[PDB]
């Protein structure tokens, strides 16, 4: 949710670091979809504050 | 950052089994006791036998090329000058490095 | 015609119409605000811009119906947050729409039966502040500002997603009580079978099957796609009897960096005094006014004006700048 | 028939529809707002119901499409803010709408051939509510209270608009880039020609004329009209062998002081206490509550009640005079 | 207006208690009316606060 | 931007006064429209404050 919770070399690097605090949640009744608890863009956050 | 998730596996009348992946962020998690349904019924079998198997990962964005913000180490700075001269009688520029 | 292998699918709606939820042909999946301009990148249920056969025709659109893909109008589709919204590409199930300010965004279209069906979707919409006014009509001619937004080019180039194959569809109307036996009405369509009752009770038929001595209820069918192709939705199941094979397809509308047109505030009432200046605002929108010193401790103090306002702010030895929205920094100096 | 020498024409606009300027036959002029009534006074390019012979007909509509004047429907003609507007009288350029709370007026209809223009202006509207309570419907018998509204009298008198000559029209479109050379396509109108190129660089021509080595830019023409009158509007060149010659001419709907039934706002539950008074204050709108003593001392307090709430005020011996809204003032008394 | 302006024994009881400040007031210039002053429905208030 | 930036002597008078800090602005780059920066009418925003 912080300024650096995906961090990479540069704009076009392969390897990626990530702390986005990611969990997956039970779907709902006869529902075929991925539920998940997940911190909003640190980036996103950032460029308003 | 592009949470990248693709379809979950759904197994009827069986179980399915959480491969550890090296990728970033990788979250997988395995459900048990699911009955889905779909636009002409129910996609399973059994009533509680069924499994879905839903695996997660954390990628940079299409946007990472274009919307990016640069972390940089400031070290020691090199000071540069444009300087007007009154030359005999005539404005002269000069640039170069301080 | 790209669309020839690839095909459509149905999902979940949490607001088909007065507040009730359905599963929706025009399901709203992820909705796309990055671009400064205003422009929201829309991704949809359906697909636009192809026909059930997989070939290219920008007035018509492709839509789920009942386990089975159907052909709709492009001049039908709609999308709408308080007031409608102007389309600027459609391809897929991507959708450009320049929207003002609303708080749900609706997608809908019309089929052939003529039974309209729309998807609501709570979104916070409120095209940033691109400058320091914020305006809410966009003038024809104003200061020149970098911003980005999706352009309209169709052309299979940059961007791509994945795609692979699909999952099997439910459906209790393909079974039939035939007296005392079950029949399977395939309906040109690969449908997948299983019974209680003995003999043929498992497989993936393509012509019409029936079930000698059983019932209706002992017995479940559904189709499923395989000739065609799928995009790799998190939504939809993987193919069992399937690794990691996938294939990619081009996606239009881009993003790419334009130039916004801004406007600058106007001037405002300026009274000099014992080292200090009055600066009467008459913002029509609303205003950034930040000030800084021009020497050791510059103290950055900034608001927003959206009322009639007097401000007195004090001016120094080195100097006071201030900033009023997009216009030049005004320089004051002391004096005697 | 003061319509004799006058004529419509074109103008531009800073926004046709999706944020994008063109030259728009709906262009709008100038939205004057001096009703206190809420009434809205647009001033638009085209001329409402005249018809291109000019003949009196108020089913139709005039505007200009490309060069001619074509007709079109007054059906078809619309008013929006935020939502559709009321159209209360429509004579030539001028439209008189009730409009609801928004940030840009919006003005379009539809030609002949079934295309739809429309005009975006950033217009801050918002009504001065009349009284104090906020009603929607309009009673037949209440409170008079004064207010503003513009009449429909025809009769030229009070207000007036400059109207000049409109020499040439100037139309690009009479140029045609021949290979190398240059084609003025006349199409049976006098045409007034003049190029940077050599040879043949002026004149009024009847005929089709070609200027040989020469390109489209670097020439101009315009069809010439001298003969009818035009407005002075800001959105269309002024004649150029012509100084501030002009006329003028009376103007329909004129601002006029009326009055206007409102309402007013229902009682509150009222009870009493040792030198104070409690009320229960039940507001349907923003209604405003004040109250002050009635001895040496005044002490004058105001605030707008908007929700349900409960006010306990001190009652000296002198008195103490309490207004809600639009109601009469209630005076209190203790003793003993 | 406050919580309690109409008691009641039971949601189906046939006597009730009403203390509301209901008051008649002279109809419009002709018009054919029943305008009136009461304080707010105590219940509904109650429901919000 | 005050009360009394256009004085006048009767509703009907011939002679004005007034101070409104008018000035012109360059037109937009082929456009024809006469750009300004004024003080908006006192009278209007006394009516309101």
């Amino acid at each position: 949710g912080q300024f650096g919770d995906i961090q990479s070399r540069t704009p076009e690097s392969k390897d990626v670091y990530a702390n986005t605090q990611l969990v997956l949640q039970r779907p709902a009744a006869g529902t075929v979809h991925v539920p998940y608890s997940q911190a909003p863009s640190g980036f996103k956050y950032w460029l308003k504050e | 950052y592009k949470t990248v998730i693709p379809s979950p596996y759904v197994k009827c009348c069986g179980t399915a089994e959480c491969k550890d992946k090296n990728l970033p962020d990788y979250s997988c998690k395995v459900f048990t006791g699911v009955y889905p349904f779909m636009w002409g019924g129910a996609y399973c079998f059994c009533d509680a036998e069924n499994t879905q198997l839903s695996e997660a990962h954390v990628e940079k964005s299409e946007s990472c090329k274009t919307e990016f913000a640069s972390a940089y180490r400031a070290h020691t700075a090199s000071a540069s000058a444009k300087l007007r001269v009154l030359y005999q009688g005539n404005n002269i520029t000069v640039t170069a490095y301080a | 015609n790209v669309y020839k292998a690839t095909r459509p699918y149905l999902a979940h709606c949490p607001d088909c119409g007065e507040g009730h939820s359905c599963h929706s042909p025009v399901a709203l999946e992820r909705i796309r605000n990055e671009a400064t301009d205003g422009t929201l990148k829309i991704q949809v249920s359906l697909q636009i811009g192809i026909k059930t056969d997989d070939s290219h025709d920008w007035t018509k659109l492709r839509y789920m119906d009942n386990h089975m893909p159907a052909d709709a109008e492009r001049a039908g589709l709609f999308v709408r947050t308080s007031a409608p919204c102007t389309i600027t590409g459609t391809m897929g199930h991507f959708i450009l729409a320049r929207c003002p300010k609303g708080e749900t965004l609706t997608v809908g279209f019309t089929d052939s039966r003529k039974i309209s069906h729309s998807c609501t979707h709570p979104f916070h919409h409120d095209p940033p502040v691109i400058g320091r006014e914020k305006f809410h009509s966009r003038p024809q001619h104003g200061k020149e500002l970098p911003c980005s937004t999706y352009v309209q080019s169709t052309a299979a180039t940059t961007e791509e997603i994945e795609v692979h194959m699909p999952p099997d569809t439910p459906d209790r109307t393909l079974m039939s009580q035939q007296s005392g036996n079950v029949k399977i009405t395939v309906n040109g369509q690969t449908v997948r079978y299983k019974c209680n009752c003995g003999g043929s009770n498992e497989g993936l038929t393509t012509t019409d099957k029936v079930i000698n001595n059983c019932k209706v209820d002992q017995c479940h069918a559904a189709v499923t796609n395989h000739k065609k192709w799928q995009y790799n939705s998190p939504l939809v199941p993987r193919n069992a009897e399937l690794g990691d094979r996938k294939g990619k397809i081009h996606i239009p509308f881009p993003l790419a960096n334009v130039t916004c047109r801004v406007p600058k505030a106007r001037n405002p009432t300026v009274t000099y005094g014992k080292n200090q200046v009055i600066m009467l605002l008459y913002p029509d929108h609303p205003t950034l006014l930040s000030y800084r010193n021009m020497g050791e401790e510059p103290n950055y103090q900034e608001e927003w004006v959206m009322h009639k306002k007097e401000v007195v702010l004090t001016v120094p030895t080195e100097g006071l700048e201030v900033t009023w929205g997009n216009n030049e920094p005004y320089k004051y100096w002391p004096q005697m």
